[PDB]
C-alpha cells in the first residue's frame, strides 16, 4: 500500500470502537459524570420539598 | 358518550374525554384492534382474490402475501408460488377474529362499565400509580415475548422459514442452529446506520434473524416479569411524567423509530424481505443493470476486465474506496448490496473476474434481468419507470409502498410524541390551559 | 328629493350579505366572466389548433392538465376580440384561435383592479385604515408583470402563461431553460419574501397560541374568549423572553410585528415583479462571465452555476420543437446535446 | 354587554346544544369540578370575563340561530296534496331522463 | 478582489448579526 | 353578529319546499349537462375535436396556424373534416 | 441552597436568567451547532475542489477556488463514499478527505442534531417559562424539510451526493435534478407544500394589513404608529371587531374569523401542514414515489398520441435528464 488509515469504516464495529482505547474513553468520562451526577442526587430531590417515595413525580 | 359542556373537550378532540375512564377506554383500543385484525384479513382476501400465477407477487401489488410467503406458507424453490390456500385460511381467520374483537370493543365501550376500577381491582387502574401501570406493561411485554418465540417455534419446529441464502436455490428451510452468540446479537445493536453497517437493517441470514428472536423472545419474558414483581426506582420516579397522555408519548416516540426502521427494512433487506416477494431493492436493480450489460457485452465480446469508460473508470469492473473489485458506473454507491444471485459469483477479494467470465449461470442472467426492468422507480398513478416514461407499465414496487408510507407514519408519529409530550409535561405542571394573568411566571423574573 | 347619484349610492352600498358597492359595477361582471372563461375554456375549449395539444377535460385531460392555452404565435400581441379582425363574429372559431385567453386576461386584469376598488370603498365605509388594499397591489404587480407585462416584451401572447395547473408548470419550467429564472437575484428577493412570510405566519399563529392566558376552565381553549374583550388575549411578554432567548431577538412592539407581516410578503412579490418586467426584454441574469470566461480557458473548472448551464442546454434543446411550434424546428438527434448513456 | 337570550338560541331543543352554542357550561362552573384528564377547574367556566362581557364568542356571535328562522319553512304549505304531485313528477322525470341518457348515448 | 469583498461582506453581516443579539435596546416595561 | 335581513341558510336548506324544489332543479341542470355533450353538442360549440377527428387524410401531423388576419380562414381549412 | 457541583451546573443550564438560555438540548445544540459553523465558514471560503460524481472530476465550491456568493458552495459527499461513514480519521490525510467531500458529512452531521437539539430546545424553555408547548411542532415542519434534503433524500437514493449541495446555486441543481428524476412539480405533495407558502405568504400579508388597518388612534401624524404600543400594555392596540367588520364585508360574514384564538391557530396549521406535507414528498419520492405521470394519457380513435401540457413538461424533463451528471452514466437506466 501507499499510506496508512483506519481502515474501520464500514466494517460493522460495536460503537465504532476499533481499539479499545475509545472503549476507555467513553466508559471513563461516562463514570465520572454519572459520579457527580451521583453524589448530587439527594440535593436535586430535596428542592422538591418532598422524598422520593413511590408516590414522588410530576404526576397527572 | 360526554359532551363539551362537562368535560372541556370538543368534539375534534372527543377522545380525549376517555383518559380517566377506563372501561370506555378499554373498549375503544379492543375496537381498534378490531379494525387492525378487519384490515389484515380484507387485504388478505382481497390479494388472493386478485392474484393471478402468469406475475410474480411484486408486479400485482401485493404487500401481506410476501409477509406470508416469507414465513414459508404456500411458495416453493426459487420463490414460485405453488399453492394459494394458505393465504386464504390466514385471510379468513384474521376476517372472523376481528368480528369478536369489534364485539367486545363496542359491548366494552357503550354497555360496559365506564371505570373498572370498582367493579374489577384486577384490571382497573389509575395512570399515577406507578406499580399498577408497570404490571399492565410487563404482561403485556411476556405476550409479546411469546409471540416472538413463535417465530422461532415455526422456523425452527413447524414447517420453517423461506431462506433466500439457502444452499441449492432459495427455498423453505428449517431452521436448526439459530445465531445465540452475544457477540453477534450485539454486533448488529451497536453498529453505525450508516453504510456498510445498516445498523439492524444488515442481518444477512435467517439464522441470525431467529436467533435474535430467542434474544427478544427471553428478554421480553425476562423483562416482563422483571415489571411485573418491580416498581420504578426513585432514579425513574423522578426521571418520568406519570400521566396517561404521558405514557402514550412514550409510545409514540418508540413507535416512531419502529416506523423509520420498517421503512429502512423494506428498502435495503433482501433476507427478510426477499426480492422473490418484495420486488428488487434499489441497489439490486442498479447493480441488476451493470451486470446485464456486462453479460450482453461479454456475449458480443469484449474484455468487461480492462474496458475503460469515458471516465477513466472502469465501464464495468472497478475498485471500491477499499479495494473490493465491484460493478462500475453510478452503482459504485450501492457496492455494498449482497444479493442471493450475485453473492455466488463474489470471492474473498469481491467480484471473481474468471467467475465473470467463464461461471455465470443463465438463472443468475434471469434473475438480474428480471429485477433491472422491475426496479422501484415508479409514479403515484402507479406508472413505472422513470419521470420521463410513458404510460406503458403499470407498477411500483411493493417496497416503494412500503418505505414511503410508513416513512410518512413514521413521521407524522413523531410528531405525536412532540405533540403528546409536551402537553403530558404541561398538562402536569398546570400549565397547559395557558399563562395565569394573576401570576405570569416571566413577570417575576428579573428583566433580560 | 334625492339626486340619481344619491339613490343608487343607497342601494349599492347597503349592507347586505354581499357588499356590492360602485366597484361591484366592475368587479362582479368582470370576475363572472374570468371565472367562467377559465371554467368554460378548461372543460369544452381545445388547444388542438394554437398549440397542438389537448387541454380540456371533453379532449380527456385532468384538473392538473387542463387549461386555457394562449393564442398562436402568429397572432402577435392582438387582443383577439369577439369581433376582431382574426376572429369577425365566429365565437367558435375564436375559441379555437385562442381568443378565450385573452378574454380571461383581460376581463380578469379588470377584475384585480375591481377587487383592489373593493377593499378601498369597504375600507372607507368602515372607517378603517386601506393597508389591505395597499397589500393586494404585490398580487396584481405579479399578474401584470407575468401575464401583461410580459408577454408583451415577446413575440406575442403565446408566451404568456396558459391558465392552467400543467401549463404554469411548463411557464415554470421554460423560464429555467430560457431565462435561468433562479439565478436571477429579484426572484430571490421574491422567493426570501415567500418562504419569510410562511416562516412569520407560522411563528407568529404558534407563538400567541402558545403564549394564550388562562380565561376558562376548559382545556378547549378556542373559546376562553370575546372579540370586544379588552385584555389582550396572549402574553406579549412572555412570547418577547421565550424568543429573546431562543433566537436571541424578538418583536417588543406589536404593531411593529403586523407591519413586519404586511411588508416581508408584499415587498417580495413586487421585487419578483420587477425580475419579469426584465425577462420580458430578455434582460436577464442567464450567466457569469467571469465564470464562464475562466471555464473556456482550462476544462478542468467545475462550479455547480456550470452544471445548472448545462441544463439550460437541454431544456432548451429538448423542449424547443413541441413548446414553439411556430419556429418549426426539426432538430435531428445527433444535434440535440446529451450526455453519456444515461 | 351581550343578553344570550336575544342571540336567537332559546328555541334549541338539547339543553347541552344549547349550552353549547351560549359558551355557557355549568359543569365546568364549579370549583369542584374536575377535567377528564385529571385537572381541577380554577373556578371560571368556559370564559372568565363571561359576566364583564355577557359571553364568549359563541354567544357574542352565534352562526346557529333558529329564533330568527322563518315560520312559514317549518312547513310545507302545498302538504300532502303538493307532496304527492312532488313525487309523481319526480318518477316522471326521471323516467325521461333515463330515457333521454340512453337515447343520445352511444349505447350498443 | 472579489473573494476579498465577498468575505468582507459576508463577515460584515455576521457583525451585524452579533451586535443586533447583544448589543440590542433593551424592551422595558412601562 | 346580527343578521343582513336575509333568511338564515339553515333555515332554508332545512325546510321541506327548498328540497321540493331543488330535488327537480339540481338533477335537471345536471342531465342538461349531460345531454349537452352526450348529444354532441359541446363539440360543435366550442370546437373542440371529436376523438376521430384531430388528424385528417390530408394532414396527418399538428395544425399550425401561420397567417394572423386570414386565421378564421385558416382554421376552417385546419378544422376541416 | 445548591452547593453539589452537578445541582450548581444544573442549575445553571436550565437558568432562566441567561441572556441565551441553555438548556439540556442546549448542551447538544450549541456544540454541534458550532461546529457545523464554523467548518461551513472555512469550507466555503477556501475548500480544495471536491469530487461529486466519483468520476475523478473535481467540483470547485468556494470563494478562493473562483466561486463567487451565488455559485460557492459546499459540495456533497464524493458518489464513491455512497452511504459510508466518512469522518475525518477514517481518511489517510485531511487532503484525501477534503477531496473526497468529507466537510458536508460533517456538516450536515453535525447540522442534523443541531436542529433536532434546537426543536427540543424550544421545547424546553416553553417549559421553563410556564408556556403551553408546540412551537416545537411548529419548528418541526421546517426540520422535516431539512432532514429530508440532506438526510433522508441521500437515504433513499443510496448516496450523499445526491444530498442538497450547500449553496445557492448548488440548491438549483438539486431542485433541477429532482423535477427531471421525480417530476415533483405533479407531485400532489409539493402541490400542498405550494399552497403552504402561498397561503402561508397570503395570511400573513391579511392579517398584517388587516391589523394595521384597524389600529386605534393614539399617536399623532409626525410620529410612527407603532409608537401607540407600549411593550406590556394590558389593552388591546387594534380593534378586533373593526378588522372583522371590514374583512366579513370584502367577501361574506362567515368567511372571516372574529375569534382571535382560532385565526392564530389557522396561521400556524395552514402553512405547518403545508410543509409537513412538501417535507413528506422529498421523503417519498427518495423512495422513487415519484409524482403524476401523465405521459402519452391522452391518446385518439385510431391509436395517435395527442400530447398535453404533461408531455411538454416531459420534454423539458427529458433534457435535464440527459444533461444532468454527463460523464457519470454507462447505461441507460438511471436506476440510480
Ligand atoms: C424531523 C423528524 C426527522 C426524522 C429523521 C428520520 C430519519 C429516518 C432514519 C433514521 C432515524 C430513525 C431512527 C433509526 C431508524 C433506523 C435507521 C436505520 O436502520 O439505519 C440504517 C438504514 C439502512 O442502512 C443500510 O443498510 C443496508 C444493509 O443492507 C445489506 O444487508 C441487507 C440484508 O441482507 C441486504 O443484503 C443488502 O444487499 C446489504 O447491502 C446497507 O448496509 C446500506 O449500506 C446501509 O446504508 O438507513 C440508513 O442508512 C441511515 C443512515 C444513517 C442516518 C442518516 C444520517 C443521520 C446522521 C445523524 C448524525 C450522525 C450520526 C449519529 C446517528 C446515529 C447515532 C446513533
Ligand atoms: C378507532 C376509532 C374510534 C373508536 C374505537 C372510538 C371509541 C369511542 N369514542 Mg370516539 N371518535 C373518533 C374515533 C373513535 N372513537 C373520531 C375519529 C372522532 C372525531 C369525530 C371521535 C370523537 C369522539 C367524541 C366526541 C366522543 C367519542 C367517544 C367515544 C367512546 C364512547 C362512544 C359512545 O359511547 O357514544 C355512542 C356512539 C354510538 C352509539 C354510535 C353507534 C355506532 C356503533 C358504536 C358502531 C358499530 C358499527 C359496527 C359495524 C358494528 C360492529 C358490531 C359487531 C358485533 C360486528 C368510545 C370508547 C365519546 C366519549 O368520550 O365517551 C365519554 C365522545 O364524547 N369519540
Ligand atoms: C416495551 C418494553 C419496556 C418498557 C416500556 C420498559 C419501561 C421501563 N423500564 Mg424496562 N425492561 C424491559 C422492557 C421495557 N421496559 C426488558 C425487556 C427488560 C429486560 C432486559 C427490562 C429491564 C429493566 C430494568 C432492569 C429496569 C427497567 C426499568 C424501566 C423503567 C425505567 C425506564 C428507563 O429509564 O429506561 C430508559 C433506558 C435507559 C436509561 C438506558 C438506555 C439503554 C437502552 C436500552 C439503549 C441500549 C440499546 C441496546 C440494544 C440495549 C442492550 C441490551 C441487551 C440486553 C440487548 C420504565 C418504566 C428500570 C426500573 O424502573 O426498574 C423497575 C430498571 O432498572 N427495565
Ligand atoms: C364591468 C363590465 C365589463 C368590462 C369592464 C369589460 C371589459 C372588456 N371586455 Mg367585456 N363583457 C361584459 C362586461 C365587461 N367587459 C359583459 C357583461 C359581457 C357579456 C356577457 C361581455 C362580453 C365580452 C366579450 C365577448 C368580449 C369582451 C371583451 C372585453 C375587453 C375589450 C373589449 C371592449 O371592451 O370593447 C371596446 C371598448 C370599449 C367599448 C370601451 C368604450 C366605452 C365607452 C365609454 C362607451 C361610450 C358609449 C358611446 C357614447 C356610444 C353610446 C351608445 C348608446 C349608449 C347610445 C375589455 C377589457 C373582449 C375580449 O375579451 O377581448 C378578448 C371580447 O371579445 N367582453
Ligand atoms: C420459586 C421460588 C424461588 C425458589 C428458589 C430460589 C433460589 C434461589 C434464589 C436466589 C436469588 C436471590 C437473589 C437475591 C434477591 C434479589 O436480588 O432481589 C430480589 C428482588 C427484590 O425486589 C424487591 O423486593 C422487595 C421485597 O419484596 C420489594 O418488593 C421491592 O419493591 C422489590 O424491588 O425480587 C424481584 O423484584 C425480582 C427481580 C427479578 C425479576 C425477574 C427478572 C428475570 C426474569
Ligand atoms: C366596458 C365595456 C363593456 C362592454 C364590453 C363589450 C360587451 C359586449 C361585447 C359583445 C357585443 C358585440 C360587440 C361587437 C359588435 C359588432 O360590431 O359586431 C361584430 C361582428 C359583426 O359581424 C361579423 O362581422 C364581420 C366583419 O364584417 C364579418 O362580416 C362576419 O361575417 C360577421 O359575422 O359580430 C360580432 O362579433 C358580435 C358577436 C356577438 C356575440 C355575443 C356573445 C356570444 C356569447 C356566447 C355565444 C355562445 C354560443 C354561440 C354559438 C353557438
Ligand atoms: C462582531 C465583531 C465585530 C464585527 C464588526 C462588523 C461591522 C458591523 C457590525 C458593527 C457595526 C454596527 C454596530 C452598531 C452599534 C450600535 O448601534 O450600538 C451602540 C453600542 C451599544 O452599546 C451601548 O452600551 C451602553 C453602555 S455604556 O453607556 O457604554 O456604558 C448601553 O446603553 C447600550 O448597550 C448601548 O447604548 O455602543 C457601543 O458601546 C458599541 C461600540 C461601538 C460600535 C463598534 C463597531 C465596531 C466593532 C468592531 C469592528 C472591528 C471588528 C474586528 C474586531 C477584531
Ligand atoms: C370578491 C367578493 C366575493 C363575494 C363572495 C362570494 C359571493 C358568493 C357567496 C355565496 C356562497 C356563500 C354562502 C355559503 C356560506 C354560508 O352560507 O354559511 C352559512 C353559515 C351561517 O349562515 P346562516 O345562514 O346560518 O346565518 C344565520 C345567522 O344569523 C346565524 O344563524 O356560515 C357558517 O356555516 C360558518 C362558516 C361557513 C362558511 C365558511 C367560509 C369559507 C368558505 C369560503 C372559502
Ligand atoms: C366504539 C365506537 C366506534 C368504532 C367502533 C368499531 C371500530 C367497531 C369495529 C367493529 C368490527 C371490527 C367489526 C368486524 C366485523 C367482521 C365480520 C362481521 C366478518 C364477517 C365474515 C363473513 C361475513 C364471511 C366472509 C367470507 C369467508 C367465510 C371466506 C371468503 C368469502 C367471504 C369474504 C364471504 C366509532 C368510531 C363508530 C364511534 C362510536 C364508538
Ligand atoms: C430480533 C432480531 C435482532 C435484535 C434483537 C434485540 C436484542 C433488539 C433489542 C434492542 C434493545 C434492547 C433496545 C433498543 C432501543 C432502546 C432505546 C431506543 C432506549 C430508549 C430510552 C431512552 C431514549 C431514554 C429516555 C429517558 C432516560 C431515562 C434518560 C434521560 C432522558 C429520558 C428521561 C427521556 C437482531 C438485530 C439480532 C436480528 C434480527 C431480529
Ligand atoms: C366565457 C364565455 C361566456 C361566459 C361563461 C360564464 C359567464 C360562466 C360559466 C361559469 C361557471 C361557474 C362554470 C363553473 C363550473 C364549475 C365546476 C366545473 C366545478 C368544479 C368543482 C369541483 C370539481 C369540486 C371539487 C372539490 C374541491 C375544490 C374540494 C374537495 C371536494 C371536491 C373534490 C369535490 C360568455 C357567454 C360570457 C361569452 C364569452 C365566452
Ligand atoms: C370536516 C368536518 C367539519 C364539519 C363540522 O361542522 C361543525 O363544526 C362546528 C364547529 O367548528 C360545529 O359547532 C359545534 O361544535 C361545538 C364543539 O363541541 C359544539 O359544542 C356546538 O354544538 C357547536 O358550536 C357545527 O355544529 C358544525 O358546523
Ligand atoms: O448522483 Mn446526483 O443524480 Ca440520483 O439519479 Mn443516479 O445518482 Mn446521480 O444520476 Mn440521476
Ligand atoms: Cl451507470
Amino acid at each position: 500500500l501507499v499510506d496508512d488509515r483506519l481502515a474501520g469504516e464500514g466494517t460493522g464495529k460495536i460503537l465504532g470502537i476499533n481499539d479499545p482505547s475509545l472503549f476507555w474513553a467513553i466508559t471513563i468520562v461516562f463514570t465520572i459524570v454519572w459520579g457527580v451526577f451521583y453524589v448530587s442526587t439527594r440535593e436535586i430531590d430535596a428542592a422538591s420539598d418532598r422524598e422520593n417515595d413511590d408516590d414522588f413525580g410530576l404526576t397527572l | 358518550g360526554r359532551d363539551q359542556e362537562s368535560t372541556g373537550f370538543a368534539w375534534w378532540a372527543g377522545n380525549a374525554r376517555l383518559i380517566n375512564l377506563s372501561g370506555k377506554l378499554l373498549g375503544a383500543h379492543v375496537a381498534h384492534a378490531g379494525l387492525i385484525v378487519f384490515w389484515a384479513g380484507a387485504m388478505n382476501l382481497f390479494e388472493v382474490a386478485h392474484f393471478v400465477p402468469e406475475k410474480p407477487m411484486y408486479e400485482q401489488g401485493l404487500i401481506l402475501l410476501p409477509h406470508l410467503a416469507t414465513l414459508g406458507y404456500g411458495v416453493g424453490p426459487g420463490g414460485e408460488v405453488i399453492d394459494t390456500y394458505p393465504y386464504f385460511v390466514s385471510g379468513v381467520l384474521h376476517l372472523i377474529s376481528s368480528a369478536v374483537l369489534g364485539f367486545g370493543g363496542v359491548y366494552h365501550s357503550l354497555v360496559g362499565p365506564e371505570t373498572l376500577e370498582e367493579s374489577f381491582p384486577f384490571f382497573g387502574y389509575v395512570w399515577k400509580d406507578k406499580n399498577k401501570m408497570t404490571t399492565i406493561l410487563g404482561i403485556h411485554l411476556i405476550v409479546l415475548g411469546l409471540g416472538a418465540w413463535l417465530l422461532v417455534w415455526k422456523a425452527m419446529y413447524f414447517g420453517g422459514i423461506y431462506d433466500t441464502w439457502a444452499p441449492g436455490g432459495g427455498d423453505v428451510r428449517i431452521i436448526t442452529n439459530p445465531t445465540v452468540s452475544p457477540g453477534v446479537i450485539f454486533g448488529y445493536l451497536f453498529r453505525s446506520p450508516f453504510g456498510g453497517d445498516g445498523w439492524i437493517v444488515s442481518v444477512d441470514n435467517m439464522e441470525d434473524v431467529i436467533g435474535g428472536h430467542i434474544w427478544i423472545g427471553t428478554l421480553c419474558i425476562f423483562g416482563g416479569i422483571w415489571h411485573i414483581l418491580t416498581k420504578p426506582w426513585a432514579w425513574a420516579r423522578r426521571a418520568f411524567v406519570w400521566s396517561g397522555e404521558a405514557y402514550l408519548s412514550y409510545s409514540l416516540g418508540a413507535i416512531s423509530i419502529m416506523g423509520f426502521t420498517a421503512c429502512c427494512m423494506a428498502w435495503f433487506n433482501t433476507t427478510a424481505y426477499p426480492s422473490e416477494f418484495y420486488g428488487p431493492t434499489g441497489p439490486e436493480a442498479s447493480q441488476s443493470q451493470t451486470f446485464t450489460f456486462l453479460v450482453r457485452d461479454q456475449r458480443l465480446g469484449a474484455n468487461v476486465a480492462s474496458a475503460q469508460g469515458p471516465t477513466g473508470l472502469g465501464k464495468y469492473l472497478m475498485r471500491s474506496p477499499t479495494g473490493e473489485i465491484i460493478f462500475g458506473g453510478e452503482t459504485m454507491r450501492f457496492w455494498d448490496f449482497r444479493g442471493p444471485w450475485l453473492e455466488p459469483l463474489r470471492g474473498p477479494n469481491g467480484l471473481d473476474l474468471n467467475k465473470l467470465k467463464n461461471d455465470i449461470q443463465p438463472w443468475q442472467e434471469r434473475r438480474a434481468a428480471e429485477y433491472m426492468t422491475h426496479a422501484p422507480l415508479g409514479s403515484l398513478n402507479s406508472v413505472g419507470g422513470v419521470a420521463t416514461e410513458i404510460n406503458a407499465v403499470n407498477y411500483v414496487s411493493p417496497r416503494s409502498w412500503l418505505a414511503t408510507s410508513h416513512f410518512c407514519l413514521g413521521f407524522f408519529f413523531f410528531v405525536g410524541h412532540l405533540w403528546h409530550a409536551g402537553r403530558a409535561r404541561a398538562a402536569a405542571a398546570g400549565f397547559e390551559k395557558g399563562i395565569d394573568r394573576d401570576n405570569e411566571p416571566v413577570l417575576s423574573m428579573r428583566p433580560l | 328629493k334625492r339626486g340619481w347619484f344619491d339613490v343608487v349610492d343607497d342601494w349599492l352600498r347597503r349592507d347586505r350579505f354581499v357588499f356590492v358597492g360602485w366597484s361591484g359595477l366592475l368587479l362582479f361582471p368582470t370576475a363572472y366572466l374570468a371565472l367562467g372563461g377559465w371554467f368554460t375554456g378548461t372543460t369544452f375549449v381545445t388547444s388542438w389548433y394554437t398549440h397542438g395539444l389537448a387541454s380540456s377535460y371533453l379532449e380527456g385531460c385532468n384538473f392538473l392538465t387542463a387549461a386555457v392555452s394562449t393564442p398562436a404565435n402568429s397572432m402577435g400581441h392582438s387582443l383577439l376580440f369577439l369581433w376582431g379582425p382574426e376572429a369577425q363574429g365566429d365565437f367558435t372559431r375564436w375559441c379555437q384561435l385562442g381568443g378565450l385567453w385573452t378574454f380571461v386576461a383581460l376581463h380578469g386584469s379588470f377584475s384585480l383592479i375591481g377587487f383592489m376598488l373593493r377593499q378601498f370603498e369597504i375600507a372607507r365605509s368602515v372607517k378603517i385604515r386601506p393597508y389591505n388594499a395597499i397589500a393586494f397591489s404585490a398580487p396584481i404587480s405579479v399578474f401584470v408583470s407575468v401575464f401583461l407585462i410580459y408577454p408583451l416584451g415577446q413575440s406575442g401572447w403565446f408566451f404568456a402563461p396558459s391558465f392552467g395547473v400543467a401549463a404554469i408548470f411548463r411557464f415554470i419550467l421554460f423560464f429555467q431553460g430560457f431565462h435561468n429564472w433562479t439565478l436571477n437575484p429579484f426572484h430571490m428577493m421574491g422567493v426570501a419574501g415567500v418562504l419569510g412570510a410562511a416562516l412569520l405566519c407560522a411563528i407568529h399563529g404558534a407563538t400567541v397560541e402558545n403564549t394564550l392566558f388562562e380565561d376558562g376552565d376548559g382545556a378547549n381553549t378556542f373559546r376562553a374568549f370575546n372579540p370586544t374583550q379588552a385584555e389582550e388575549t396572549y402574553s406579549m411578554v412572555t412570547a418577547n423572553r421565550f424568543w429573546s432567548q431562543i433566537f436571541g431577538v424578538a418583536f417588543s412592539n406589536k404593531r411593529w410585528l403586523h407591519f413586519f407581516m404586511l411588508f416581508v410578503p408584499v415587498t417580495g412579490l413586487w421585487m419578483s415583479a420587477i425580475g419579469v418586467v426584465g425577462l420580458a426584454l430578455n434582460l436577464r441574469a442567464y450567466d457569469f462571465v467571469s465564470q464562464e470566461i475562466r471555464a473556456a480557458e482550462d476544462p478542468e473548472f467545475e462550479t455547480f452555476y456550470t452544471k445548472n448551464i448545462l441544463l439550460n442546454e437541454g431544456i432548451r434543446a429538448w423542449m424547443a420543437a413541441q413548446d414553439q411550434p411556430h419556429e418549426k424546428l426539426v432538430f435531428p438527434e445527433e444535434v440535440l446535446p446529451r450526455g453519456n448513456a444515461l | 354587554k351581550i343578553d344570550i337570550s336575544k342571540q336567537g338560541l332559546n328555541s334549541i331543543q338539547n339543553e347541552t346544544v344549547k349550552l353549547n352554542l351560549m359558551g355557557k357550561s355549568k359543569t365546568m362552573e364549579s370549583k369542584d369540578w374536575v377535567d377528564p384528564q385529571g385537572r381541577k377547574g380554577k373556578g371560571y367556566g368556559v370564559y372568565r370575563f363571561a359576566n364583564k362581557y355577557g359571553a364568549n364568542v359563541d354567544g357574542y356571535s352565534p352562526i346557529y340561530t333558529p329564533d330568527t328562522w322563518s315560520e312559514s319553512g317549518d312547513s310545507y304549505k302545498l302538504g300532502t296534496k303538493g307532496l304527492i304531485a312532488w313525487a309523481g313528477l319526480i318518477v316522471v322525470l326521471l323516467g325521461v331522463g333515463i330515457n333521454l341518457v340512453i337515447s343520445t348515448s352511444a349505447l350498443g | 478582489m472579489e473573494a476579498l469583498v465577498y468575505t468582507f461582506l459576508l463577515v460584515g453581516t455576521l457583525g451585524i448579526i452579533f451586535f443586533a443579539i447583544f448589543f440590542r435596546e433593551p424592551p422595558r416595561i412601562v | 353578529s346580527g343578521a343582513t335581513g336575509e333568511r338564515p341558510f339553515s333555515d332554508i336548506l332545512t325546510s321541506i319546499r327548498y328540497w321540493v324544489i331543488h330535488s327537480i332543479t339540481i338533477p335537471s341542470l345536471f342531465i342538461a349537462g349531460w345531454l349537452f355533450v352526450s348529444t354532441g353538442l359541446a363539440y360543435d360549440v366550442f370546437g373542440s375535436p371529436r376523438p376521430n377527428e384531430y388528424f385528417t387524410e390530408d394532414r396527418q401531423e399538428t395544425p399550425l396556424i401561420t397567417d394572423r388576419f386570414n386565421a378564421l380562414e385558416q382554421v376552417k381549412k385546419l378544422s376541416e373534416v | 441552597e445548591s452547593t453539589s457541583l452537578w445541582a450548581r451546573f444544573c442549575e445553571w443550564v436550565t437558568s432562566t436568567e441567561n441572556r441565551l438560555y441553555i438548556g439540556w438540548f442546549g448542551v447538544l445544540m450549541i456544540p454541534t451547532l458550532l461546529t457545523a459553523t464554523s467548518v461551513f465558514i472555512i469550507a466555503f471560503i477556501a475548500a480544495p475542489p471536491v469530487d461529486i460524481d466519483g468520476i475523478r472530476e473535481p467540483v470547485s465550491g468556494s470563494l478562493l477556488y473562483g466561486n463567487n456568493i451565488i455559485t460557492g458552495a459546499i459540495i456533497p459527499t464524493s458518489n464513491a463514499i455512497g452511504l459510508h461513514f466518512y469522518p475525518i480519521w477514517e481518511a489517510a490525510s485531511l487532503d484525501e478527505w477534503l477531496y473526497n467531500g468529507g466537510p458536508y458529512q460533517l456538516i450536515v452531521c453535525h447540522f442534523f442534531l443541531g436542529v433536532c437539539s434546537y426543536m427540543g430546545r424550544e421545547w424546553e424553555l416553553s417549559f421553563r417559562l410556564g408556556m403551553r408547548p408546540w412551537i416545537a411542532v411548529a419548528y418541526s415542519a421546517p426540520v422535516a424539510a431539512a432532514t429530508a434534503v440532506f438526510i433522508i433524500y441521500p437515504l433513499g437514493q443510496g448516496s450523499f451526493s445526491d444530498g442538497m449541495p450547500l449553496g445557492i446555486s448548488g440548491t438549483f441543481n438539486f431542485m433541477i435534478v429532482f423535477q427531471a428524476e421525480h417530476n415533483i412539480l405533479m407531485h400532489p405533495f409539493h402541490m400542498l407544500g405550494v399552497a403552504g407558502v402561498f397561503g402561508g405568504s397570503l395570511f400573513s400579508a391579511m392579517h398584517g394589513s388587516l391589523v394595521t388597518s384597524s389600529l386605534i388612534r393614539e399617536t399623532t401624524e409626525n410620529e410612527s404608529a407603532n409608537e401607540g404600543y407600549k411593550f406590556g400594555q394590558e389593552e388591546e392596540t387594534y380593534n378586533i371587531v373593526a378588522a372583522h367588520g371590514y374583512f366579513g364585508r370584502l367577501i361574506f360574514q362567515y368567511a372571516s374569523f372574529n375569534n382571535s384564538r382560532s385565526l392564530h391557530f389557522f396561521l400556524a396549521a395552514w402553512p405547518v401542514v403545508g410543509i409537513w406535507f412538501t417535507a413528506l414528498g422529498i421523503s417519498t419520492m427518495a423512495f422513487n414515489l415519484n409524482g403524476f405521470n401523465f405521459n402519452q394519457s391522452v391518446v385518439d380513435s385510431q391509436g395517435r398520441v395527442i400530447n398535453t401540457w404533461a408531455d411538454i413538461i416531459n420534454r423539458a424533463n427529458l433534457g435535464m435528464e440527459v444533461m444532468h451528471e454527463r460523464n457519470a452514466h454507462n447505461f441507460p437506466l438511471d436506476l440510480a
